[PDB]
RNA sequence: UAUCUGGUUGAUCCUGCCAGUAGUCAUAUGCUUGUCUCAAAGAUUAAGCCAUGCAUGUCUAAGUAUAAGCAAUUUAUACAGUGAAACUGCGAAUGGCUCAUUAAAUCAGUUAUCGUUUAUUUGAUAGUUCCUUUACUACAUGGUAUAACUGUGGUAAUUCUAGA
RNA sequence: AUUCAUAAUAACUUUUCGAAUCGCAUGGCCUUGUGCUGGCGAUGGUUCAUUCAAAUUUCUGCCCUAUCAACUUUCGAUGGUAGGAUAGUGGCCUACCAUGGUUUCAACGGGUAACGGGGAAUAAGGGUUCGAUUCCGGAGAGGGAGCCUGAGAAACGGCUACC
């Protein structure tokens, strides 16, 4: 007895299980964004399907209907917060026509690539997964962080990060270590 | 040094429980989980009443490091401190012995035991004396 | 072991549904009866002890029985109570008969007495006067309250009457 | 069954209360007493949950056998004391004085009173009847007895009871025109004059509200406080005011005042 | 997230199912298993059977203290502190578990009690107590009868109890 | 809406209640008697309200089955009168009386690997399947029945009996 713990799943599998079409495709969106998974564009073709249903039944809704306006403004205002959706098309029109690629322009692994920083979607995870990047004053180690267009000039090295300073680095200590020992003092 | 610079914040004043409370972020850049004595050390200082009287609680430090938020109370005095303040937190600050006691199953079964005597029961131990004697 | 009952005209043992205020029978919760087995009142070769109480003494005194008396384990504790174990009177002061008991730990010897029961007091008196005197003044303020209420409906009957005439 | 029910299990708790799901299998269970278990607010309730004064129950029981808080004016040592609607809470220290009104959002609002307005509550009339003896007397939303009243008090009026005597200080009939206050159903803590009155004889009268704004709602009877003439309560409203704003324009707001 | 493909023929188009395909807070099982958070879990078959231990007791300034209890106590030679036991009072009808019964039955929403009971809470409430008063009974306060306890026991054994 | 609240009269009763209780402080007064008054609480107690309820109760809604078409009515089925019982209504029971009551708009019976609901899975829409199980209601404590104490149990970490 007590309250149940609420939980939801973040991904659909596709239908067809093998369709070259959509596993070409997929691929080529690992390598052009260093995932891991085909779960990782699952659960972001899972939230086009959240935001698409909802903006379908509110353009079901036809206009000034208050409900429309409420929900379908902040909607709006969550994917341009997000950058997903541009600072212009702010409608329900233009959301419904959001891809996938969109939402992978706007993870920390791809942001922290683009911004100079990583010179690899690659190098840019591991960087992020090693506690290298803090997204304002703040470590995050999630590749999938969703910056929201307020932190993009936040993001730099970690202060606590040997690329951020205060400690050289445990492989480069041990190093100088071993030269110190052959050297001298 | 280095910058400790604790703060206090949300600050409400309760007459109620003789004391003053608020939440604890404490800033350790280059450090990792002050303490809970300096802590208390430093509030003493800046709410300028003892070490004695002030609580300290809670203390989750932030992911990444640099940073850690808990709970605090000074109170007015030591006295209401310890008319207050949980058992546990004065043995944690030792102004209380934590209190010599049986386990819970122990206590359990001493209880369960002393259900089936009626009385004092020294007659029944008298008669059982007796009767195994004679 | 099992006990005689009295009023159990037979010399064997029977069930009996035992009950408050029964013999043989302790009950351990709040209207709680038990079956138990109990032996009879008629005393027969069945038993392994009697007992028994002497009514009229003999000839010669026992080594053990009569012989020896046994102090008296408490004294008594209501007021009236001490008045008739030592007639003194219907109204006496008994705080000084009162049966004092000395303890004794080595080197102090205190005494301990009971603490009267239904003693007179001036805090028995106050309280007295104090539910009388509530009671009364109660009783004054209903009556007040009831006039005062009296001479309000007389009022707005005069109001009305006087309205619904005229008008 | 075969009794009594003494616990509350979380998630059955009133809503109101604002308890949070997690932390906890229970809720205080309301006392018997001046109200209704699901229209109160428990002590506990109120000074943990509401005022922060005390972090658990433990601290609340400690501060109210020091005998600081009092309903009404009494002390009422019980941790989960039925606190209700028009309820005066006072705590000596902190020289506090909180009425228990709901705020728009159809929960008790933290809402502070002078000493002067804490010195008397309202209570709408429950019945009126003879007692024995061929005494009148009046029955409030709180249970107060209340013997002698005036003949003119009926049901659904609203008094003005003195808190320090049980005693009416005057009243206000239920008439079209009369301020309201919603003390139940879904339109619970709105704030309007009534407009009329329909009958519906052998159930449910029902209540034609409306506010400040022109915003008219119906309500039934049994939700329908009066609180005074039309304008000028005679209770300190808490903010808001019961205009029940939509949330277009509830959000209008948030982004006005937390931009400056 | 309004999608179908394989299989009857020499080939064809149909009917039509078989097969595949995707989920399952949907169970089991196989292989495998590094991290963090969350956390279901003897329901189904057997409401089958259970060793053992625990799960219901509770005392405030404010019912009863002569423990032959400890501290010794605030005039404190009636008591006064703490206080086992045992009376007294309250609770044990809540909780927790399971889903076997149960098909207008349970139950859901909605009614009624002008057809009833209701400890507790809260509010209010009690000058009248005189057999037949021209037969008033301590009220500065009625009475005995019991526990714990003393002591003597019975039974292999029980949360058994007896006699004084 | 009432034979309601309440009040009145004549009586009635194995006569109910109407403080023989406890803590703290111990103020005021005059025929200074250890006299008269006196506070803040505790715990009790009648009755009425209230709160917590409880019991009963109105309407509509439940899966498969006709290889279940008639069912209930002897030992109440359906209604009436009176009584008894109950906390109270009511065939709840009893006496007398009447012959009713349900049903192809599926009665009655049988099955359920049925507790009901809030809900869950899947799903374009409509639907389909599930819900022993965190909340609500109900039932039970091996199976039956019966009862004590209690405001409240037909109680099972209560009792009695049978299996
Ligand atoms: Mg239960
Ligand atoms: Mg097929
Ligand atoms: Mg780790
Ligand atoms: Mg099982
Ligand atoms: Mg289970
Ligand atoms: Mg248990
Ligand atoms: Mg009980
Ligand atoms: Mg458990
Ligand atoms: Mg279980
Ligand atoms: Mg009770
Ligand atoms: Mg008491
Ligand atoms: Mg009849
Ligand atoms: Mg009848
Ligand atoms: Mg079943
Ligand atoms: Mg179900
Ligand atoms: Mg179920
Ligand atoms: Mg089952
Ligand atoms: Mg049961
Ligand atoms: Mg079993
Ligand atoms: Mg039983
Ligand atoms: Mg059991
Ligand atoms: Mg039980």
């Amino acid at each position: 007895p007590r309250a149940p713990r609420t939980y939801s799943k973040t991904y659909s599998t596709p239908k067809r299980p093998y369709e070259s079409s959509r596993l070409d495709a997929e691929l080529k969106l690992a390598g052009e964004f260093g995932l891991k998974n085909k779960k990782e564009i699952y659960r972001i073709s899972f939230q086009l399907s959240k935001i698409r249903r909802a903006a379908r039944d509110l353009l079901t809704r036809d206009e000034k209907d208050p409900k429309r306006l409420f929900e379908g403004n902040a909607l709006i205002r969550r994917l341009v917060r997000v950058g997903v959706l541009s600072e212009d098309k702010k409608k329900l029109d233009y959301v419904l026509a959001l891809k996938v690629e969109d939402f992978l322009e706007r993870r920390l692994q791809t942001q922290v690539y683009k911004l100079g920083l990583a010179k690899s979607v690659h190098h840019a995870r591991v960087l992020i997964t090693q506690r290298h990047i803090a997204v304002g004053k703040q470590i995050v180690n999630i590749p999938s962080f969703m910056v929201r267009l307020d932190s993009e000039k936040h993001i730099d090295f970690a202060p606590t990060s040997p690329f951020g300073g205060a400690r050289p680095g445990r492989v480069a200590r041990r190093n100088a270590a071993r030269k110190a020992e052959a050297s001298g003092e | 040094s280095d910058a400790v610079t604790i703060r206090t914040r949300k600050v409400i004043s309760n007459p109620l429980l003789a004391r003053k409370q608020f939440v604890v972020d404490v800033l350790h850049p280059n450090r990792a989980n002050v303490s809970k004595d300096e802590l208390r050390e430093k509030l003493a200082e800046v709410y300028k009443a003892e070490k004695d009287a002030v609580s300290v609680f809670g203390f989750r430090t932030q992911f990444g490091g640099g940073k850690s938020v808990g709970f605090g109370l000074v109170y007015n005095s030591v006295a209401e401190a310890k008319k207050f303040e949980p058992t546990y937190r004065l043995v944690r600050y030792g102004l209380a012995e934590k209190v010599e006691k049986a386990s819970r199953q122990q206590r359990k079964q001493k209880k369960n035991r002393d259900k089936k005597i009626f009385g004092t029961g020294k007659r029944l131990a008298k008669k059982v004396a007796r009767r195994n004697a004679d | 072991g099992f006990p005689m009952k009295q009023g159990v005209l037979l010399p064997t043992r029977i069930k009996l549904l035992l009950t408050k205020n029964v013999s043989c029978y302790r009950p351990r919760r709040d209207g709680e009866r038990k079956r138990k087995s109990v032996r009879g009142a008629i005393v027969g070769p069945d038993l392994a002890v009697l007992a028994l109480v002497i009514v009229k003494k003999g000839e010669q005194e026992l080594e053990g029985l009569t012989d020896t008396t046994v102090p008296k384990r408490l004294g008594p504790k209501r007021a009236n109570n001490i008045r008739k174990f030592f007639g003194l009177s219907k109204e006496d002061d008994v705080r000084d008969f009162v049966i004092r008991r000395e303890v004794t730990k080595g080197e102090k010897t205190y005494t301990k007495a009971p603490k009267i029961q239904r003693l007179v007091t001036p805090q028995r008196l106050q309280r007295k006067r104090h539910q009388r005197a509530l009671k009364v003044r109660n009783a004054q303020a209903q009556r007040e309250a009831a006039a005062e209420y009296a001479q309000l409906l007389a009022k707005r009957l005069s109001e009305r009457k006087a309205e619904k005439a005229e008008i | 069954a075969r009794g009594p029910k003494k616990h509350l299990k979380r998630l059955a708790a009133p809503h109101h209360w604002l308890l949070d799901k997690l932390s906890g299998c229970y809720a205080p269970r309301p006392s018997a007493g001046p109200h209704k278990l699901r229209e109160s607010l428990p002590l506990i309730v109120f000074l943990r949950n509401r005022l922060k004064y005390a972090l658990n129950g433990r601290e609340v029981k400690a501060i109210l056998m020091q005998r600081h808080v009092k309903v009404d004016g009494k002390v009422r040592t019980d941790t989960t004391y039925p606190a209700g609607f028009m309820d005066v809470i006072t705590l000596d220290a902190t020289n506090e004085n909180f009425r228990l009104v709901y705020d728009v959002k159809g929960r008790f609002a933290v809402h502070r009173i002078t000493d002067e307005e804490a010195s008397y509550k309202l209570g709408k009339v429950k019945k009126v009847q003879l007692g024995k003896k061929g005494v009148p007397y009046v029955v409030t939303h709180d249970g107060r007895t209340i013997r002698y009243p005036d003949p003119n008090i009926k049901v659904n009026d609203t008094v003005k009871i003195d808190l320090a005597s049980g005693k009416i200080t005057d009243f206000i009939k239920f008439d079209a025109g009369k301020l309201v206050y919603v003390t139940g159903g879904r339109n619970l803590g709105r704030i309007g004059t009534i407009v009329h009155k329909e009958r519906h004889d052998g159930g449910f009268d029902l209540v034609h509200i409306k506010d400040s704004l022109d915003n008219t709602f119906v309500t039934r009877l049994n939700n329908v406080f009066v609180i005074g003439e039309q304008g000028k309560p005679y209770i300190s409203l808490p903010k808001g005011k019961g205009i029940k704003l939509s949330i277009a324009e509830e959000r209008d707001r948030r982004r006005a005042q937390q931009g400056l």
